[PDB]
């Protein structure tokens, strides 16, 4: 059914850009930094396999926390509830069931009060004034996986993976739109495993080209490499399980020949 | 006349 | 809130009612939806989530108009844009009239050009049916009642099985398939269509398997030919007694050679071969479409 692909995509392309934060809005961050997000983001993973959420939802939630802390300035001791709160919201966005309330106060292990939780959700939802759909890496990707020839399941998850590592560092990857990433992340993916590129049909789909993505290929790929000796490696210990075809496991390439 | 499912 | 007065409840759904409501400052006319909160609960209905942003990004012609959101510490009232009434009311009045065919022209028209916007914008109505879709006296029909929607990818994952009111639910949700998309917004216009041409429902069944035999006696009962897979579906038992396709001029008397067609093609039980709103905008049905006013 490839009737209305398009005007999807170019409304997305353009979406992505009213969805996207402000590149270095930590540096204005008074007492939150780079780190503190990565041990959110990380845990936020976990969260997600504990209640076997989709991965849209995380990326949702992701951008939910970003644009938020965009224009919030947030202490350490509650970026925690802005971010169980963005979760909340992304949930009820995305899944068929979402997790209640209850059971988010719970794995923050009281941390917050309900009262707490549903308060940030009246607020993070007056600061995204509603704006809930956004476009993430991953309705990306999974576009840009009709175009493989044929399909293949391991480069799907090992995209996935890729696209899920830059998750965790607003330095670099608030540089990039979600476009971008998946196009890094499915071109590296696909070169990793079979070898083949950012195929001709994509080219003409969404404009980019290898050149193009070089930027982002060149920090998505640093980003594997170092993989393993990572602070936060709860993404990794994701995509060791079967459902995954251990996708984490195998060795990126040495260079990238761009 | 049926309603509309709910969640 | 200070600012609106409230007239006369229009209806009343789910979280709460509705209210036609004028704004003492500046005259205009509204239509206000109370979703009720409770708090303690579970704070926002992901209901209430999601009719809002995703009729954040819907605006177009053919598509209510969300004004404002006013979203205290005890309700949340959706400010809507106010039309005159649902095509349900307004099919009661045509009772013995019967819509004029160019007006009905005008309206599925307008309705697939709405249709056709959603679905370029990622998002599935899931509740199309005639009192959910508002008419003005000027000619004019638009889509309403988000309150069942989503925003959908490509290609989709598995979504809410319990879904769209049961006389316009297509075959594919009714079979229970793994997945179903765009094709149930049409499948719905369609019987909207057939609806307004002889102002009774076209296959209003009263239950799951009941509508299924509806469908099956006036379309014939599908078949590995006709579509390829249905004989592997969940609820599909091979017991199904086996009805033979209908003469379209039966089911739709008034329809021309090619209103039949693009129903029809509306209609399709593959909802792969199922005609989609752009395509359909285009079908020869409407190369002479105009734009009708209502009686009223
Ligand atoms: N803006 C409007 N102008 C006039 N009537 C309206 C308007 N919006 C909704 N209504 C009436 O309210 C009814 C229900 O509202 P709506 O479909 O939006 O929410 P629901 O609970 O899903 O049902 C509609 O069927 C229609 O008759
Ligand atoms: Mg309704």
């Amino acid at each position: 059914v490839p009737d209305y692909h398009e005007d999807i995509h170019t409304y997305l392309r353009e979406m992505e850009v009213k969805c996207k934060p402000k590149v270095g809005y930590m540096k204005k961050q008074p007492d939150i930094t780079n780190s503190m997000r990565a041990i959110l983001v990380d845990w936020l993973v976990e969260v997600g396999e504990e209640y076997k959420l989709q991965n849209e939802t995380l990326h949702l939630a992701v951008n939910y926390i970003d644009r938020f802390l965009s224009s919030m300035s947030v202490l350490r001791g509650k970026l925690q509830l802005v971010g169980t709160a963005a979760m909340l919201l992304a949930s009820k966005f995305e899944e068929i069931y979402p997790p209640e309330v209850a059971e988010f106060v719970y794995i923050t292990d009281d941390t917050y009060t309900k009262k707490q939780v549903l308060r940030m959700e009246h607020l993070v939802l007056k600061v995204l004034t509603f704006d809930l759909a956004a476009p993430t890496v991953n309705q990306f990707l999974t576009q840009y996986f009709l175009h493989q020839q044929p399909a293949n399941c391991k480069v799907e998850s090992l995209a996935m993976f890729l696209g899920e590592l830059s998750l965790i560092d607003a330095d670099p990857y608030l540089k990039y739109l979600p476009s971008v990433i998946a196009g890094a992340a499915f071109h590296l993916a696909l070169y990793t495993v079979t070898g083949q590129s950012w195929p001709e049909s994509l080219i003409r789909k969404t404009g980019y080209t290898l050149e193009s993505l070089k930027p982002c290929l060149m920090d998505l790929h640093q980003t594997y490499l170092k993989a393993p000796q990572h602070a936060q490696q709860s993404i990794r210990e994701k995509y060791k399980n079967s459902k995954y075809h251990g996708v984490s496991l195998l060795n990126p390439p040495e260079t990238l020949n761009l | 006349h049926h309603a509309s499912p709910r969640k | 809130m200070e600012n609106f007065q409230k007239v006369e409840k229009i209806g009343e759904g789910t979280y709460g009612v509705v209210y036609k409501a004028r704004n003492k400052l500046t005259g205009e006319v509204v239509a206000l939806k109370k979703i009720r909160l409770d708090t303690e609960t579970e704070g926002v209905p992901s209901t209430a989530i999601r009719e809002i942003s995703l009729l954040k990004e819907l605006n177009h012609p053919n598509i209510v108009k969300l004004l404002d959101v006013i979203h205290t510490e005890n309700k949340l009232y959706l400010v809507f844009e106010f039309l005159h009434q649902d095509l349900k009311k307004f099919m009661d009045a045509s009772a013995l009239t019967g819509i004029p065919l160019p007006l009905i022209k005008s309206y599925l028209f307008q309705l697939l050009q709405g249709l056709a916007f959603c679905h370029s914008h990622r998002v599935l109505h899931r509740d199309l049916k005639p009192q959910n879709l508002l008419i003005n006296t000027e000619g004019a029909i638009k889509l309403a009642d988000f309150g069942l929607a989503r925003a959908f990818g490509v290609p989709v994952r598995t979504y809410t099985h319990e879904v769209v009111t049961l006389w316009y639910r297509a075959p594919e949700i009714l079979l229970g398939c793994k997945y179903y998309s765009t094709a149930v917004d049409i499948w719905s216009l369609g019987c909207i269509f057939a609806e307004m041409v002889t102002r009774r429902a076209l296959f209003p069944g009263d239950s799951e398997i009941d509508q299924l035999f509806r469908i099956f006696r006036t379309l014939g009962t599908p078949d590995e030919v006709v579509w390829p897979g249905v004989t592997s579906m969940p609820d599909y038992k091979p017991s199904f007694p086996k009805w033979a396709r209908q003469d379209f001029s039966k089911v739709v008397p008034p329809l021309d050679e090619d209103g039949r067609s693009l129903l029809s093609q509306m209609l399709h039980y593959d909802p792969n071969k199922r005609i989609s709103a752009k395509a359909a905008l285009a079908h020869p049905f409407f190369q002479d479409v105009t734009k009708p006013v209502p009686h009223l």
